[PDB]
């Protein structure tokens, strides 16, 4: 008899105002009852459960498949909440040796809070229901109870805390009923330290017996030098799962595209994706001594792809970013948002911001943020000359243009008929009014600006009273849902100088020709 | 000596806020800070039976090269029961100094039943190890109940200094003391050292502000030659101001804009137009009519980026009834970083708002949520944190404040 240190129990209580479970035991067959009786007798002989009298008014149903299955769904619904994020392999650091240990015997060795055991009561029905069924309650964390994973991992972590503190030269990872220990020591010293851990676990009475890499873990394969997703094979079909698997493959296979399949057969086929999703690709592990680099490319249609690496051509991981769903957008905003996501993902996985390589000129970025009406910022980055380059497509003037014709524009529409008009008058006497069907005030205000853009020289001043149109153009979109806006954008790209001025409507500002447009 | 009873609001549970990702240097700083606080008994490890959580991070205050722990107690503060005064003269004082008195709270124990609600998590890089989980034993920094509880002891340490210097206005907001004096700058610096020494005698350990000249006037250009464009922008600004000031009129000025003229053509002002401009000027010199403060309503702060390191802001409770407008133009290690500038502007506007009204405003930030949420903690230096929302549509009115 060597004295075993007791595992401190975790105080557990039921949700407030809720009482324990009271579920009726399902009728069982005679052979099932015999099977359960044998199991529970060995479990009782082991300490996992204990017979109880009839004062206990709680019950949870039991089944057999033998194996005992206690259905704790009801007790889980009434149990308090517990403090509940998985590693990414590109964050792991290589180790010379990595050993695995089985700590499944410790799961049934973690006691349950006494005052809560009564809530775990279950009844084995008796043969022909002519005696009272056998009554048991749990003394250990029941597999299937709400608090078992959180209490189990928490108890193991407290046990391993002194060992990890006194051995900074090793690393311990807890996953399911197995512990993973790695180090960079010589194979002799590393196997020594594993024996110390078994000794240390014996101080709490935990028995470890005496996987082989590659490890298969959470959909990955972890090799001593590389990692990759578990084999992903694109499917061959004539007539979501392809989305999830490509999204899962996107973290290592560069260039996955999921927009049209994310968008009922149709086309997609890009949807081959096989080119890469058929050749095998692997990521490297993290080396804290080398710098961390992230590179982004524009792929089109709001899609972006990126690689994070430390040495050229050996990626730690890869990814993609999709444009946010909106009415208007531009490339710089998207690239900014992609930078922010890669920034947060990198802080998660490596605890630092990567150095960025971006397809935008330094001068383009400076023009953008100094003139953008919002505050904006991307962390340290350098230009990489990988087309397509992100660029500004147009830039409005800050002052009226001398010698450029002045177009006063206006549009208006009837809410009932959907009939309206758009047009302009200029200082040279140029004039136009177009009649329109199936329109709104908003569309006619855009169309009036469009007309001025079409009918003016390379330099033009445009005067509108549309707060709606100025709201859109001041957002500096390079692409829209509205074909009207996209046609205005295409006209703005062809101009040399555009000055857009706003005036208040119906205040008597001249040229503001609400009368021609409302005729 | 004896913990004060504390409870949450009726029908409300403790906070359960996700911890956001921290860099490795911030994690290490928190590990060292928290290990020390555990030894001092200020915090204690907790188990899986505690489900609550409040975010934590680390900062470096001004003129200090030491990391500091900041807890984002905003959720707990909202859910913490109101605890059963604001000096109108602090805003009128010539100068006001701000002293961090946060360590004082740690000498006071916290009600055992409430501690579970102060839980926080030091996170691990790459989710490798489980988060280090702690709860507070003593009054924590940034909790709204910490000054409310400590207030009785604070009056005891103040009353000697207060009787000795009765021209000094003293105010406490969260972890800060605001000490204002109508004296000269040398007279202030000495008295603040005297107050810190007086605090150090009671065991208290303490590791520049002057009022603005309240609502900045709306001003109109004075030109000898107006182009069509000049007059269009004037009429735009006058139309806008008319939502705020009653008798603003634009008829005579708009009449000049009659016809379809070139934007750069000079228009001479008629004599009726110059009088209308002059009447509008005079109107604009007077104050806005019927502008009061209501402590039941929230304060709203709007900020506009004007470029070249200039920022305009307005505080108000009701639209067009500004209680305070201002302009912040200082770039402190920020001339290349918009977000740092915005973060410093939000902290200055919040401080102004604490002095004037003793509570923080709700900000409307000219920035996308995802950019702001990625970066502001990198430049934050205050022990409180206000609320904010995001404006994604460019306000037309930005230049009318420029
Ligand atoms: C010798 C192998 C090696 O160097 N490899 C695998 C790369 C680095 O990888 C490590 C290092 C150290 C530990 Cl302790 C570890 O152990 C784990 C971690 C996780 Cl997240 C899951 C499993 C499983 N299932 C095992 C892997």
């Amino acid at each position: 008899m060597v004295p075993i240190s007791p595992i401190e129990t975790v105080p557990v209580k039921l949700k407030p105002g809720m009482d324990g479970p009271k579920v009726k035991q399902w009728p069982l067959t005679e052979e099932k009852i015999k099977a359960l009786v044998e199991i529970c007798t060995e479990m009782e002989k082991e300490g996992k459960i204990s017979k109880i009298g009839p004062e206990n008014p709680y019950n949870t149903p039991v089944f057999a498949i033998w194996r005992k299955l206690v259905d704790f769904r009801e007790l889980n619904k009434r149990t308090q909440d517990f403090w509940e994020g998985i590693p990414h392999p590109a964050g792991l650091k290589k180790k010379k040796s990595v050993t695995v240990l089985d700590v499944g015997d410790a799961y049934f060795s973690v006691p349950l809070d006494e005052d809560f055991r009564k809530y775990t009561a279950f009844t084995i029905p008796s043969i022909n229901n002519e005696t009272p069924g056998i009554r048991y309650q749990y003394n250990v964390l029941p597999q299937g109870w709400k608090g078992s994973p959180a209490i189990f991992q928490s108890s193991m972590t407290k046990i391993l805390e002194p060992f990890a503190a006194q051995n900074p030269d090793i690393v311990i990872y807890q996953y399911m009923d197995d512990l993973y220990v790695g180090s960079d020591l010589e194979i002799g010293q590393h196997r020594t330290k594993i024996e110390e851990l078994r000794q240390h676990l014996l101080r709490w009475g935990l028995t470890t017996p005496d996987k082989e890499p590659p490890f298969l873990w959470m959909g990955y394969e972890l090799h001593p030098d590389k990692w990759t997703v578990q084999p992903i094979v694109l499917p061959e079909k004539d007539s979501q799962k392809l989305v999830g698997k490509l999204n899962w493959a996107s973290q290592i296979y560069p260039g996955i595209k999921v927009r049209q399949l994310s968008k009922i057969p149709l086309t997609a086929e890009l949807a081959e994706n096989r080119e890469i999703l058929k050749e095998p690709v692997h990521g490297v592990y993290y080396d804290p001594s080398k710098d961390l680099i992230a590179e982004i490319q524009k792929q089109g249609q709001g899609q972006w792809t990126y690689q994070i690496y430390q040495e050229p051509f050996k990626n730690l991981k890869t990814g993609k970013y999709a444009r946010m769903r909106g009415a208007h957008t531009n490339d710089v905003k998207q690239l900014t948002e992609a930078v922010q996501k890669i920034t947060t993902e990198s802080i998660v996985i490596w605890g630092k911001t990567p150095k960025f390589k971006l397809p935008i000129q330094k001068e383009t970025w400076e023009t953008w943020w100094t003139e953008y009406w919002q505050a904006t910022w991307i962390p340290e980055w350098e230009f990489v000359n990988t087309p397509p380059l992100v660029k500004l497509w147009y830039q409005l003037e800050k002052e009226p243009i001398v010698g450029a014709e002045t177009f006063y524009v206006d549009g208006a529409a009837n809410r009932e008929t959907k009939l309206g008009k758009a047009g302009y008058v200029t200082n040279k006497g140029r004039q136009k009014v177009v009649p329109l069907t199936n329109t709104t005030n908003q569309k006619t205000e855009l169309q009036a600006i469009y007309l001025a853009l079409q009918d003016s020289g390379l330099e033009v001043n445009i005067v509108t009273d549309s707060q709606y149109a100025l709201g859109i153009i001041q957002a500096q979109p390079d692409k829209s849902e509205s074909e009207l806006v996209n046609q205005i954008i295409e006209q703005l790209i062809k101009k040399e100088k555009v000055y857009l001025a706003w005036v208040p409507a119906h205040k008597g500002i001249g040229g503001n020709e609400q009368v021609d447009k409302l005729v | 000596i004896e913990t004060v009873p504390v409870k949450l609001k009726p029908g409300m549970d403790g906070p359960k806020v996700k911890q956001w990702p921290l860099t490795e240097e911030k994690i290490k700083a928190l590990v060292e800070i928290c290990t020390e606080m555990e030894k001092e008994g200020k915090i204690s490890k907790i188990g899986p039976e505690n489900p609550y959580n409040t975010p934590v991070f680390a900062i470096k205050k001004k003129d200090s090269t030491k990391w500091r722990k900041l807890v984002d107690f905003r959720e707990l503060n909202k859910r913490t029961q109101d605890f059963w005064p604001h000096p109108a003269g602090l805003k009128k004082k010539k100068s006001v100094t701000v002293l961090d008195v946060g360590d004082a709270y740690f000498s006071v124990p916290l009600d055992e039943d409430f501690r579970k609600y102060t839980a926080f998590t030091i996170p691990s890089i790459n989710n490798e190890t489980p988060g280090i989980r702690y709860q507070y034993n003593v009054l924590p920094q940034g909790w709204k109940g910490s000054p409310a509880i400590f207030q009785s002891s604070m009056t005891k340490i103040l009353e000697p200094f207060k009787k000795q210097n009765p021209d000094i206005v003293i105010y406490q907001y969260m972890d800060d003391l605001y000490v204002g004096s109508d004296l000269e700058i040398g007279q202030h610096r000495t008295k603040i050292e005297e107050l810190r020494q007086h605090l150090l005698r009671w065991g208290l350990t303490t590791p520049e502000l002057h009022p603005d000249k309240t609502v900045q006037p709306i001003v109109l250009p004075e030109k000898d030659s107006w182009t069509v464009n000049d007059i269009q922008k004037l009429v735009g600004k006058l139309n806008w101001a008319s939502q705020i000031y009653p008798g603003i009129k634009v008829r005579q000025l708009s009449k000049l804009l009659r016809g379809t003229k070139a934007l750069t053509e000079v228009i001479p002002l008629t004599e009726e137009a110059e009088l209308e401009l002059a009447e509008n000027r005079e109107i604009l010199k007077e104050p806005v009519h019927g502008v009061y403060y209501d402590p039941s309503k929230d304060l709203i702060a709007e900020i506009q980026k004007q470029g070249q390191g200039q920022w305009t802001y307005q505080i108000y409770q009701e639209p067009f009834k500004n209680l305070k407008t201002g302009k912040y133009a200082r770039m402190r290690g920020a001339h290349t970083n918009d977000v740092k500038q915005l973060t410093e502007a939000v902290q200055k506007i919040t401080t102004e708002s604490i002095v004037i009204w003793g509570k923080t405003p709700k900000f409307k930030l000219p920035i996308q949520k995802e950019t702001w949420e990625t970066w502001w903690t990198e430049y934050w230096q205050a022990t409180w944190i206000p609320e904010w929302e995001f404006v994604n549509t460019p306000p037309l009115v930005k230049l009318w404040y420029q």
